[PDB]
């Protein structure tokens, strides 16, 4: 799935064409189409769970926006053509906007009613078999969790609870006629799994950060390499998780195991609770896995290096200005305004000129 | 729920969904990794009496049609695969794959981890197993079912799924324009080329045809003595289900055309018996091959080739008879890919130059062939 | 199908509620809820043919339009429904927003495929099988033509090529379980034709007006009624031809032949067609019949009465005009005008106060 | 395109569409003015050998369910329709029409003139009829089935429908709240009625169980000796397809149990049966009854009841012995629908109390049988 940052040249014009748009791409690998497709959704980085809605239903110019979005594609035509399954549109009715193959188009209609199924059930509906059949498809804990009103939380403990963790496949070439000895693998919900971790070391995971965009490019995928090129030098196993297929950081070859998955604490908690590595480094992908720390953290994960606490000290505007305040440095002044007028008068105080940030 | 069962020799049981007719059914459990051509590879007669499964999680996406069967009907005992498309996306499908499935009546599972399936059967090998769909699969039936199975060692499959009466094809080749092409007159073509049916595919037919070849297709016990008053121009040794050792009367009928100076040529089926009535010893494999990805090598020309593979019996390079030289071998396991009669016009492949479901790679296989026709036509 | 009258109500909320705001109603009677409903349609008297767009296709606020036709309904909401499915809404989608049993959904959209198959093939593609599905289905000779780009007389001429016509059916309350002396009959496309008209007497075919509306009430029914009344006493055999369920002129007492069918010419002339009728009386139902005159005078019908031509030449302003002055009769001063600059002028010659008819 | 073609003795022939399975069918042709209950009617065994046409144009439109089917099968020979419609739409559908009757490998035709087909029947009577779905249906070959057809009268259809092995029923009538309700236990129940089984309707056995009456259903040929053995409190005569006449050892079963003070108690052919055990009559009517609209009169109290009616002969009334009074007669043709043994505690009924798809006028006949056997009981 491409990657788009039209959000930062608004002017532009922001319909797919000929000619190149995308600063970035996701990958994704499923047992079927369905999964394969939300497993990417899900590892974009757009703060996606899968087919979040666009438009609100009860919006009544709804059909009309969708239609738009679907006759003349933007960068987010893979939304609003669920959108348009839970505004009452048909498969044959979204294919005649789009062209694209109905083959695609039905899988897609089939998670929308399956969806709606888990809106009106709720989590009291979802017993371990509709379950299954939900991680099956693909959904995420989260896309769930938002269905069903409840916590991903919860969801992630419900599938605990019954023991729903998916396994390992691994890439061959050959579609499993031949051993492999590399570990090269995806997540998905089958029978058989495929992971074999060690017992033996002390292993180090590394997390991607994701589909490159503007401002967390390549760069940081070179940190990810190092790492996993020192410490795997240096005698530990070195894990790398990362989606982005054109990267160094996704090639076998930089690791001792590759994951990969969505940089998601779902997707990264299931290798942890499989792996039970000594350290996970969150500190070189960029923002991707920067999010996670904190949560990870909080469901045991070992975090090494800088801790998420600190991380927080320093991201946090509040309290990045005490340690500076107590370490008596020197910030330009500032104010945190409410409401327009606020500022104005917070603003006097300031001395113009301003850097206005929301 | 409509619920399906398979489960395998050693007991191991895989529950998914039943996608074809209600019943059991019983085979030798392999595993096909071809992305395309699930029609063509069911159609397959070399299928009869196993339980076809595909590597290939998708199976079904482009529905199915008439020109995409190999056969007159459905060879396969049964199929397994991972996921069944809620629809059939393609402008040449004519129904849905369920559809197809019920209407041949065949037993089908979907919804099953595949995989763990064909790693077992690459780890262990083949095994018999038993698909059984319905409303309460017995689960210790199949598993009794899968035992109770003979087994498709020293099984001669080839007379279970032969022709009755010999007939001619004239029928050509398909094309995306014409489709499938109305049958040749006999003066239309040269020569005249006699098919042993060992459960022959009809692709190898219509690509004989593009070469200038009528046919004479003839039951798999047919006397070399009935054959040669045919004055056949060549002698063609199709593929075939089963093990061909047991097929005596083929290898016999061959031998005598061994001492005759007719252009003979097998594909599979064909080109085992044309070794084992030359002297060589043929070998049943771990798993086989079942693919059309297949890397084979014409040692001669040191030349690669894609191909398209459906075997679970092989010829041993190492019992070889002097007069048969090596021609191909595969470059996944290095086993034996094709034969030359050092001494005769005869010679054979392991893979299918037909293909069908698969690469056109091997086709000029098909030329040799001709080369030597006209040859000995010559004389 | 209920009749509204909302155009002649401006400021009046024309939603439909529980409180009734219909005029009148039309029935129609079919072998097939498709064939009923269609039948139905042309019978309405509001100039539909059947299933007439109310929306452009190409029209790209058209799925907002109707989308609210459909959640809040008003007279025209039977189109929208069309005209929904045409522009690629599911029966689902439609039945969520209308609460119209599917039952009846699905007929409609597959009345719409239809339409979308004739507009393909065009009239070429009319042949005599598929003709007849079509006319099984309730289709206008007048929908079919507009849907092949044709004049009605196309269909009509093309249909008595391949001998298709429909046959009548009675109305006997037992289906059919008991024989009946009443002649009380609907069209439609089928085997077998109980009409068995008469060749012993002189008939006179009175045509009514469909659904009563403002201005088109009860009191023409009641003219009908007495020709019909009139001339039976008189001995002739009368047909009445009429479909409002609310009258008299509806009830099989009222003529010796009841023709419950849509006042259209196509209904009419294959009633004519084996009725033979001595003459047909199209005064008397109101504007209705009266629209169809010249049509059926032209197709051989023998109108009686005031002849259509003189009954325009009053109808016509232009004509009229003439004849009050060559009768030298007293008419107001009056003018046609095309410009809205034009008559500032012509008003001028006239005089104020004006009377401004559109 | 599906071709489905019906013809009859007459040689008329109705050109439509197979809406069922593949294959013919050959019955006496019959037509039902029920604007509802199809699923029931075609599951009422009294259909047995027919082939049903519905009078109501939209066939289908509710599905249908196993709580509307008034016996374990599909009685009806063939069913002929105008309109199956595009959806089933309804809460209880399980199934729509089609594949129910496809699963129930009927024959069925849809889209034919079904009005022509009832003025022809009621107008010329009963006719046998053959329905041809398939490729090609072979006119001269249904006229051939239809002609072959042995015909109804001096049928005895009760013993091929009737149950092999004597049985107990206990279950009661449904409900919108709970449906079919959980069979009561022996003891729950205070009568024990013996239903002669000559091809009962679920609905009469259940309405009974509605009343206290365990049951005991037997097969037709049931002895009488062996079925007083049992000492009932009440002995009932189920409905039932094919001519009653010919039922030998129903009529004499019955002869027997009126020299006993049992209550006998009969419905539809059970009707006729007891007639007959009594000295009376049976004709076959000329196009029979069949529909839910039948307004029969209690002459006694001299009401009508609107009811569902499904029968192909009569008990002649002129014909009656004194120990038979006349209690029921049709409003729409004056024949017989009831009658009563003067001298016993035995009555029957023409109609059907229990409906199924129908009216609930009749159900108090229902009560009469009640009565007689609290009677017997406290003697
Ligand atoms: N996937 C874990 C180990 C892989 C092994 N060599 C195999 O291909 O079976
Ligand atoms: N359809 C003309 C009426 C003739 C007749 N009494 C009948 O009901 O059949
Ligand atoms: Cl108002
Ligand atoms: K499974
Ligand atoms: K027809």
């Amino acid at each position: 799935i491409p990657r788009f940052n039209f959000e930062k040249f608004a002017g532009a014009n922001d319909r797919l064409t000929t000619q190149m748009k995308s600063v970035g791409e996701v990958m994704a690998i499923g047992r079927t189409q369905q999964e394969s497709l939300q497993k990417a959704l899900r590892g974009l980085e757009v703060g996606a769970t899968g087919f979040d809605p666009k438009v609100s239903l009860d919006d009544p110019e709804a059909l009309t926006k969708i239609r738009r979005e679907l006759k003349d594609a933007g960068a987010d035509r893979i939304w609003y053509i669920a959108d348009a399954f839970r505004a009452g549109l048909s498969v044959d009715g979204v294919f005649n906007l789009t062209n694209i193959d109905r083959w695609f188009l039905v899988q897609i209609e089939e998670l929308v009613r399956l969806e709606e199924k888990v809106a009106e059930v709720g989590i009291t509906g979802l017993n371990a078999d509709f379950l299954r059949q939900l991680k099956r498809k693909g959904f995420a804990d989260a896309r769930l969790a938002k269905l069903a009103g409840v916590r991903e939380a919860e969801i992630r403990k419900l599938r605990d609870q019954y023991d729903l963790h998916p396994v390992y496949k691994r890439v061959d070439t050959c579609a499993a006629e031949f051993a492999t000895d590399t570990a090269y693998m995806y997540s998905t919900y089958e029978e058989e799994c495929e992971a074999n971790p060690s017992t033996d070391r002390e292993k180090i995971m590394v997390l991607g950060g994701g589909p490159n965009r503007i401002g967390q490019g390549i760069e940081f995928d070179y940190c990810c390499v190092h790492a996993s090129l020192a410490l795997r030098e240096d005698g530990y196993e070195t894990i790398m998780v990362n989606c982005n297929p054109e990267t160094v950081s996704t090639d076998y070859d930089t690791s001792d195991r590759l994951y990969f998955e969505p940089v998601t604490l779902e997707d990264v908690l299931e290798i942890v609770r499989i792996e039970k590595p000594k350290g996970v480094i969150v500190q070189y992908g960029g923002q991707t896995p920067l999010k996670l720390a904190r949560a990870l953290e909080a469901a045991g994960v070992p975090v090494i290096g800088t801790s998420p606490d600190a991380i927080d000290r320093a991201e946090d505007r509040e309290r990045f200005q005490h340690a500076v305040e107590r370490l008596k440095l020197k910030q330009p002044a500032n104010a945190t305004v409410t409401a327009i007028e606020m500022a104005v008068e917070k603003a006097k105080e300031i001395g113009y000129p301003l850097v206005v940030r929301p | 729920i409509k619920s399906a069962l398979l489960v395998l020799e050693d007991g191991t049981q895989f529950h998914g969904r039943a996608i074809g007719a209600t019943g059991s059914a019983v085979g030798e459990v392999v595993f096909n990794t071809s992305m395309t051509g699930y029609q063509e590879i069911l159609t397959d007669p070399s299928y009869s009496r196993q339980i076809v499964t595909l590597t290939y999680p998708h199976i079904g996406n482009v529905g199915t049609n008439d020109a995409d069967e190999e056969s007159s009907q459905v060879h396969a005992q049964g199929l397994v695969i991972r996921d069944l498309p809620l629809i059939a996306s393609n402008f040449r499908n004519t129904e849905d794959l369920s559809s197809y499935l019920k209407r041949h009546n065949i037993v089908a599972i979907a919804d099953i981890d595949t995989r763990k399936l064909t790693r077992l059967l690459r780890e262990k090998g083949a095994q018999n197993g038993c698909i059984i769909a319905g409303d309460n699969p017995d689960a210790a039936l199949a598993l009794e079912k899968a035992r109770a199975f003979p087994g498709l060692n020293g099984m001669d499959l080839a007379k279970e799924v032969t022709t009755a009466e010999a007939y001619s094809w004239t029928q050509g080749s398909w094309t995306l324009t014409g489709g499938l092409p109305q049958a040749k007159k006999e003066d239309e073509l040269p020569f005249h080329v006699v098919a042993y049916d060992f459960g022959a595919k009809r692709n190898i037919l219509r690509m004989l045809v593009d070469r200038g070849c009528r046919l004479t297709i003839v039951p798999a016990q047919t006397s070399a003595e009935d054959v040669l008053k045919m004055n056949p121009d060549g002698i063609f040794l199709s593929n075939g289900p089963g093990d061909p050792a047991p097929c005596d009367y083929a290898i016999t009928a061959i031998q005598k055309f061994l001492e005759t100076d007719i252009p003979v040529f097998g594909i599979c089926l064909g080109h085992q018996l044309l070794a084992l009535a030359s002297g060589a010893k043929t070998v049943k494999m771990k798993f086989g091959h079942h693919g059309g990805n297949h890397p084979v090598k014409d040692v001669e020309k040191n030349v690669v080739m894609i191909t398209a593979q459906n075997h679970g019996f092989a010829v041993d390079e190492a019992t070889l008879p002097a007069n048969l030289r090596v021609t191909h071998k595969s470059l996944f396991d290095g086993t034996l890919q094709g034969i030359h009669r050092t001494d005769k016009p005869a010679f054979s492949f392991q893979g299918h130059p037909e293909a069908s479901p698969g690469p056109h790679d091997a086709a000029p296989l098909f030329d040799h062939f001709i080369e030597l026709i006209e040859q000995y036509r010559k004389t």
